[PDB]
DNA sequence: CTAATAAACTAAAAACTATTATTATG
DNA sequence: AATAATAGTTTTTAGTTTATTGGG
């Protein structure tokens, strides 16, 4: 939670997402309560501004897709707000959710996928 | 009551 | 919000002006 | 433009919403040469009256402009000729048309 | 700085909005119409900086990016201009709703998930720091989507997720001859009894146009009080009251409405060419000599002390005169940014000066280019209302002190006593004329007239709204509660033939 | 109307000799005359000022004759004060080895008044006397002078370096002379001054004597040629069946600068060479020129600015009646706070002057309102070009007259909702008791109030409202310097300005140790600028 | 007048530098336009927008007498503001952007004006002597060093004084980070050595400064210090 | 035998967020 | 390969314009 440097929560989200991919090495999940704690922290002072929010969501979802479901609308909401690499961060976040792929065509067209897909960045 | 250079 | 105007919450709730009323 | 008679006659377009929207009135008066201004300028002779506003009331208090109804300019336009002022649309006129009314008839 | 307020307005387009138990009462559509017009005017007067939107459902014709059928948006989140007011007043009135029905759809199926989606997208479109998420529906029946259980479930799931994202929906009680009951489809899909047959949702105040204006948590100035020379306290100086006036004349061209550049220029009378700053000397010709000087030392005489506060001492409040009052009182709040630990110190000094009733006289300099005046500091404690909400902030009420040359002379006045019967006469008069004080009941009628005139001319009304002159007594009840007291006191004091004038 | 004030100033070598460590009476008197004369010339006072000087080596008085009226030089007659007066105060005022009876100089300056009080209108004729009371003298004309003063209507004051009866300061709060260092000549002169003033004025004769130090920091220097501010002759109205004339006055009125800095040329030093114009030109299209009426005004309206000329507003705006002071109602005195005191002035209003029935009515107002603890709401309008205002009226009793004070009240638009937090809720910032006791010890050692013994009243060790604005003092200092020294830089800030600005530092010496207690007990970090 | 105005100013700048003396005489009208625009009593634009001074500095025109005369007024105003802001009497011994912009203006204008034919030379000299700190960017001191290097000869007979103080300030400026400071100090120093060499060659008091200031420092020197002594 | 005086009227300067080049590292 | 002044918004605001009485 401490933010004086990006590194703190960067490496922290690294290790916690790794936990989520390695709590009981995914052969079991009884510490899902811990995942609830980290999700509440995601709510805790990262559902207001939500800049490091997308970064930690990034790092945990690369190792653990099934968590961005609680923030789909959130990442849909904040996409127009962001314009830098944050856009790509959000895109990979929603990309991790093939399970979350139920219907996003209407979302992306409403979230104006057209501009970003026309927005040429490799 | 002032008077003069104090007036 | 209690004590806050519903038109502009965060701003104090406004009561109508009454002026002078002898009792 | 097409008819120079409506040129050189300046209108302070402020209120004309009776039967046709204001922008259409502006387009037609631009085509026919009547000059357009949005606030009382230095050569204001006539002011259109289409609705009652505080500003219209203040204009009524003054005696410099012609309380013109848009239907009158429509009649002048479709007849392709400016018609002399006669009272069937008129409330507060200018001293010159006081002279005009006097030389044609009484009030 | 804190975020803004997002006010979302959304009315149904059906026959229920267009009908009433008594059509003399304006239908739910039109009632929502005066509500939105009134809140638009109030926002223009008070907070004409946030963003307001208009959208419809139930209309068989839709217009939205998501292409959700029967979901038609009218106005994006926008500051209310005269354009929005006029384009909503055309449908205002029972004749206006017929025009609405003609040129705009009315009555068709729709899903709450659709409107939640489109409003979430619209909120996603904004690009400003945000604090308030307020959605204000307009409907007179709770069931229509509880009828479709799948629709109700998905709608409540979407609304719950939105309120998790802070999207705060407020129910509007709306008149319905069948009722607008709560706890049937409500109190479980709204974040916050009677069947709400009426339309009471504080709509009275929503129609109450507010002639108010205040900034959003704006800091006035923060200073640093030096105790003697080295020990310093960070303080936030603020006001609970500040003079307001009509906006200054916004100069614009009479032929384009374009603000014309107003550039002034001093130039040489000898040549006509522009005067450089060097070419101009400050002069005050005292006696027969013209004292020539410049600006830098002029302000160095205007300025005498650094921005801050220089304490003079402690003194009981009795050492001040009631007529002694220089400039209107301010409030001082502890500040814990420049100097941390001054909140404990502020509480300690507050309590201690409460005990001894000792005011903190201080040499005060707000900024540069300003003389250090003398100010009295009295502990202004926290006052809690019925709901324990602080109606008086805890801190110091700062009171300002004039100077010897800042007090004009008063010619000697006679103190000729009055008989106790006269005193009792006016005591009865005042007891009849007694009431409580509240500053929200007082205004400047000239300013109110200015506001109403500006509105009604911008609203293109045939007549301006009339300001109420609360600065004039009610002569009827006045003479009712005086009666014989006035002339009795007269004959007690004044000769009957001698009026106080002539 | 003019005032025929004259000065009978001691110039003897007695005061020219300074006591080591104590400012000389000669130099203090020079300080007083300089400050008075700069406040007089800069304000361009019309009251005529003259001057005679005793204790002077030369003698050029019209009352000569030997051993009386001699060693006395009249320098300036009754004309206007100027900067040449400053030059004479600084140059011609020199240590005068000769001494003379100050009574003879009194009679000389009275004859000067009679010489120059004629031919000019005068609402006041005056003399004063600078004297250390140590100059050689013989008390012969003192009662003759008292009679002559009674027969010529000339007022007086005697100044001493000695105090009438805190750190030692000149122009500040504290002692300015040894309390018992006055010589027996000074003591007998003080007795003579006391008897002269108790014969001339009355019980305020001791309220007649003052000193140089309090002169050097206060403005009573201008109290009896003073003319009060313009009154407000109007009529307070009571509903629709009562109305009484008033003569309002503004007791508290912050002083302004009398003259703005006129923008003269730097090549000819003339405003006439400084001609200015305002060019209304369209902010685009290479600044297309706009006629000064072709520019009109608009007003902000929500998301737009509507063109709205002032004429449309004024043709229907509710304008004030004019000079009207209409009461609205009454509220309890507990319902009004100093935070609601609007405006900068204090309307120390009075009823119809010279109307004793109005005085009786006003006394009834004061008594009944005080007994009811009750304030009045009155609508005020300065004139027709002044918008109406609401204000609070509460009684104000002085030892010599009862009166009513009217102060403007706020509107709803004036009020601002500025939210705060609860200081007492800060348990993390709860005041520790040892810190509280250290604060109490500081305040007791920092208190600026002394309970006046053998009385029931309390004093303040730093009375500031009775002191003028310090900025005008140094402002006039630099003004006179620049006038006399345009080539020289402006003079520094005078020490007496600090002395009047600083509080009694003895209280600071008391607070020293509790200051250490506070700084040791309270953690206060600082932020660098 | 904003970032677009800033970019416009620099674009016109680089336009004058690149394209010059082909139609860069249609600018006297524009010169006077900017002169009157800045002479506006309501002078709002930020100190960052004051690179106009370098724009007001002109070398692409043949310079008619008009801007030559206007330059004197420019100089008087600039020395006035330099005096105002250098002294801490304005609560600041600071000049945010004005100083370097004035440096560039005079660099482009003093080329053809104000040699040592007048007193106001040393008057404008007084300002650069104080050049204390520039907070990690160090633009103004190096800029002044360059400006002196351009018009060092315009300051002769008022730099034959304070041999040491100028010596050590040159040493410190050439011995400071932001190497542009170093090279500017070296250029100013070598121009200073040129002028002092010429004057002592024309001073009859040659032996005086010879045994006074040059010989002592040259012996005392023995990174670039020795090279600098070699040059001297 | 002409005369201050608030008042509304400008300027006008300062505080209030608020991003944003900038070394340091390579 | 990063952080740090830093101009861009409000907020009064001291001189300025009107005139309105108060003399003279």
């Amino acid at each position: 939670s401490f933010v004086r440097y990006k590194e703190v929560y960067a490496a922290a989200a690294e290790v916690l997402g790794l936990i989520l991919r390695y709590v009981m090495e995914r052969k079991n999940i009884l510490e899902e309560s811990l995942c609830e704690l980290v999700a509440k922290q995601l709510k805790q002072h990262q559902n207001t501004m939500e800049d490091k929010f997308i970064v930690c969501l990034n790092k945990v979802t690369k190792s653990f897709p099934p968590l961005a479901d609680r923030f789909m609308n959130a990442v849909f909401f904040l996409l127009p707000k962001f314009h830098g690499v944050l856009k790509t961060l959000c895109l990979e976040v929603v990309l991790c959710r093939v399970e979350g792929m139920t219907e996003l065509y209407f979302q992306l067209k409403s979230k104006d996928f057209v501009q970003v897909m026309r927005h040429r960045d490799d | 009551k002032p008077r003069g250079l104090f007036s | 919000c209690p004590g806050e105007s519903l038109i502009n919450p965060g701003f104090k709730s406004k009561k109508p002006a009454g002026g002078v009323d002898f009792d | 433009k097409i008819s120079n008679i409506f040129e050189d006659v300046e209108f302070c377009v402020m209120s004309g919403t009776d039967s046709q929207p204001k922008p259409d009135l502006e387009n037609r008066i631009a085509e026919f040469g009547g000059y357009i201004v949005q606030n009382p300028g230095p050569d204001t002779y006539c002011v259109i009256a289409g609705s009652e506003n505080i500003r219209v009331k203040n204009i009524i208090l003054s005696n410099k402009h012609d309380v013109v109804k848009p239907a009158w300019l429509l009649e002048c336009f479709k007849t392709k000729s400016f018609v002399p002022w006669q009272p069937r649309f008129m409330i507060h006129m200018c001293p010159s048309t006081k002279e005009h009314f006097a030389r044609e008839y009484d009030c | 700085y804190s975020g803004r307020d997002s006010l979302i307005f959304l009315v149904d387009a059906s026959k229920a909005m267009f009908e009433s138990q008594s059509e003399d009462e304006l239908t739910p559509f039109d009632m929502s119409i005066q509500c939105i017009q009134s809140v638009y005017i109030s926002k223009i007067i008070s907070s004409d900086r946030d963003l307001l939107a208009v959208v419809f459902y139930g209309t068989e014709k839709d217009k939205n990016s998501v292409n959700f059928k029967n979901i038609y948006v009218l106005q994006e989140l926008d500051n209310p201009g005269a354009k929005r007011i006029l384009e909503l007043d055309q449908f205002k009135g029972q004749q206006g709703q017929k025009r609405f029905q003609d040129m705009m759809g009315h009555g068709s199926d729709y899903s709450l998930s659709e409107v939640l989606w489109v409003c979430a997208n619209l909120f996603s479109d904004v690009q400003f720091k945000m604090s308030h998420k307020r959605i204000m529906l307009f409907t007179n029946e709770d069931n229509p989507h509880g009828n479709d259980s799948a629709k109700a479930s998905r709608a409540r799931t979407k609304a719950g997720d939105l309120r998790d994202t802070g999207i705060f929906l407020d129910l509007m009680h709306l008149k319905k001859p069948g009722g607008f009951d709560i706890s049937l489809f409500y109190r479980d899909i709204i974040s916050i009894l009677r069947v709400h047959f009426e339309e009471s949702s504080k709509l009275e105040d929503l129609l109450r146009k507010v002639r108010a204006k205040e900034t959003r948590k704006r800091a006035l100035s923060r200073l640093k009080l030096k105790l003697n020379k080295d020990i310093v306290i960070s303080v936030g100086i603020y006001n609970l009251v500040q003079k307001a006036l009509k906006p200054p004349p916004i100069k614009l061209y009479r032929e384009t409405n374009e603000p014309v550049k107003t550039k002034t220029r001093t130039f040489n009378t000898s040549t006509g060419g522009l005067l450089l700053p060097s070419d101009t000397k400050r002069s005050q010709i005292y006696g027969s000599r013209q004292i020539i000087l410049e600006k830098e030392e002029t302000e160095e005489l205007k300025r005498f002390d650094d921005p801050g506060l220089m304490l003079m001492g402690f003194k009981p409040l009795v050492l001040l005169k009631k007529h002694h009052y220089l400039r209107p009182s301010l409030f001082v709040y502890p500040e814990e940014s420049l100097v941390i630990g001054s909140s404990t110190l502020f509480s300690a000094l507050l309590i201690k000066c409460l005990e001894k009733e000792v005011a903190a006289l201080c040499r005060y300099t707000p900024r540069r280019n300003i003389p250090p005046y003398f100010v009295a500091l009295v502990p202004q404690e926290e006052e809690l209302d019925d709901q324990k909400i602080q109606v008086t902030p805890p801190g110091f009420q700062l009171v300002f002190l004039p100077f010897a040359d800042d007090k004009r002379k008063m010619p000697f006045t006679e103190k000729i006593m009055a008989t106790p019967e006269q005193v009792g006469k006016m005591k009865a008069i005042v007891e009849k004329l007694r009431f409580t004080y509240r500053s929200d009941s007082f205004e400047n009628p000239v300013l109110q007239q200015h506001f109403r005139n500006l509105e009604a001319l911008a609203l293109d009304l045939m007549e301006p709204e009339q300001a109420v002159d609360l600065t004039l007594p009610k002569v009827e009840a006045m003479n009712k509660r005086l009666g014989s007291l006035v002339d009795e006191f007269k004959e007690l004091v004044y000769p009957p033939d001698y009026n106080p004038e002539g | 109307n003019k005032a025929a004030v004259v000065l009978c100033m001691d110039v003897g070598f007695t005061m020219s000799n300074s006591i080591p460590g104590i400012e000389s009476p000669f130099e203090q008197a020079k300080k007083v005359i300089t400050m008075f004369v700069q406040r007089q010339v800069f304000a361009e006072n019309k009251d005529e000022i003259a001057l005679v000087l005793f204790g002077t080596d030369g003698t050029d008085n019209p009352l000569s004759g030997g051993d009386q009226y001699q060693n006395i030089t009249v320098h300036r007659h009754l004309m206007l004060p100027d900067f040449d007066l400053l030059e004479d105060i600084e140059s011609k005022i020199q240590p005068g080895s000769q001494q003379a009876d100050f009574l003879d100089a009194l009679i000389v300056s009275m004859d000067v008044i009679q010489h120059e009080t004629i031919g000019k209108k005068f609402e006041k004729r005056h003399i004063e006397i600078f004297t250390d009371l140590s100059s050689r003298f013989s008390k012969s004309q003192l009662d003759i002078i008292i009679h002559s003063l009674k027969k010529c209507d000339i007022s007086l004051q005697f100044f001493l370096p000695f105090s009438l009866g805190g750190p030692f300061r000149l122009g500040g709060h504290g002692p300015s002379f040894p309390l018992k260092g006055i010589t027996e000549q000074q003591k007998e002169g003080l007795e003579i001054v006391k008897m002269v003033m108790i014969s001339l004025e009355g019980e305020d004769g001791l309220d007649e004597i003052y000193s140089f130090s309090e002169s050097l920091r206060k403005l009573c220097v201008f109290k009896k040629i003073e003319r009060h501010s313009i009154h407000w002759p109007c009529r307070l109205t009571i509903g629709s069946n009562l109305s009484i004339r008033i003569a309002a006055y503004k007791s508290i009125l912050q002083e302004r600068v009398k003259k703005t800095w006129t923008v003269v040329d730097a090549k000819t030093l003339k405003k006439e060479d400084i001609q200015k114009e305002t060019v209304y030109c369209l902010n685009d299209d290479d600044e297309t020129e706009v006629l000064k009426e072709d520019i009109i005004q608009g007003f902000r309206y929500g998301s737009d600015i509507v063109p709205f000329s002032k004429v449309d507003e004024e043709q229907m705006k509710y304008k004030s009646e004019g000079k009207c002071f209409s009461v609205l109602g009454f509220c309890k005195s507990s319902q009004v706070q100093r935070r609601f005191f609007m405006g900068n002035q204090v309307l120390k209003v009075f009823a119809a002057r010279d109307d004793e029935a109005a005085a009786v009515a006003l006394s009834s107002l004061i008594h009944a309102l005080d007994d009811l603890d009750m304030v009045a709401i009155v609508r005020y309008a300065y004139d027709k070009r002044a918008n109406p205002q609401v204000g609070v009226a509460f009684p104000h009793i002085k030892h010599n007259y009862e009166c009513l004070v009217y102060v403007q009240l706020p509107f709803m638009e004036d009020l601002r909702q500025y939210m705060f937090s609860s200081l007492k809720n800060s348990k993390k910032y709860a005041p520790t008791e040892a810190q509280l006791n250290a604060v109490d010890a500081l305040i007791d050692s920092m208190s600026l109030a002394k309970k006046d013994e053998k009385t029931d009243t309390l004093e303040d060790l730093f009375p500031t409202t009775k002191i003028p604005n310090p900025r005008f003092q140094r402002l006039f200092q630099c003004l006179l310097h620049r006038a006399l020294h345009p080539r020289e830089p402006l003079p520094p800030i005078q020490q007496h300005i600090w002395n009047m600005l600083n509080p009694p530092a003895e209280v600071t010496t008391k607070s020293q140790i509790p200051l250490s207690k506070i700084k040791t007990l309270f953690p206060l970090i600082e932020a660098k600028k | 007048c904003k970032i677009p105005a800033l970019d416009l100013l620099i674009k016109l700048l680089q336009t004058f530098r690149s394209s010059r003396l082909m139609d860069e005489f249609k600018i006297g009208e524009l010169f006077s336009k900017f002169y009157g625009e800045l002479a506006l009593k309501k002078k709002i634009p930020d100190t960052v927008l004051e690179k106009v001074y370098e724009l007001l500095g002109l070398l692409g025109e043949v310079h008619p007498s008009e801007m030559i005369n206007n330059a004197e007024n420019l100089f008087r105003a600039f020395l006035g503001e330099l005096k105002t802001q250098m002294t801490s009497a304005v609560r600041e011994p600071k000049l945010p952007v004005l100083a370097g912009c004035l440096k560039g203006l005079s660099s482009l204008l003093c080329n053809f004006t104000k040699s040592m034919e007048e007193d106001p030379q040393t008057s404008r000299e007084i300002f650069n002597f104080v050049l204390q700190i520039d907070l990690k960017r160090y633009a103004v001191p190096s800029a002044g060093l360059r400006l002196f290097a351009l018009h060092a000869s315009q300051f002769s007979t008022c730099l034959l004084d304070n041999y040491v103080s100028l010596f050590e300030v040159l040493l410190k400026w050439c011995a400071h980070t932001n190497v542009e400071l170093k090279k500017a100090a070296l250029s100013a120093l070598e121009s200073f050595l040129k002028q002092v060499s010429n004057m002592v060659a024309k001073n009859a008091e040659m032996h005086k400064n010879k045994l006074q200031y040059f010989m002592e420092q040259f012996y005392g020197i023995i990174n670039k210090e020795l090279s600098i002594a070699i040059r001297g």
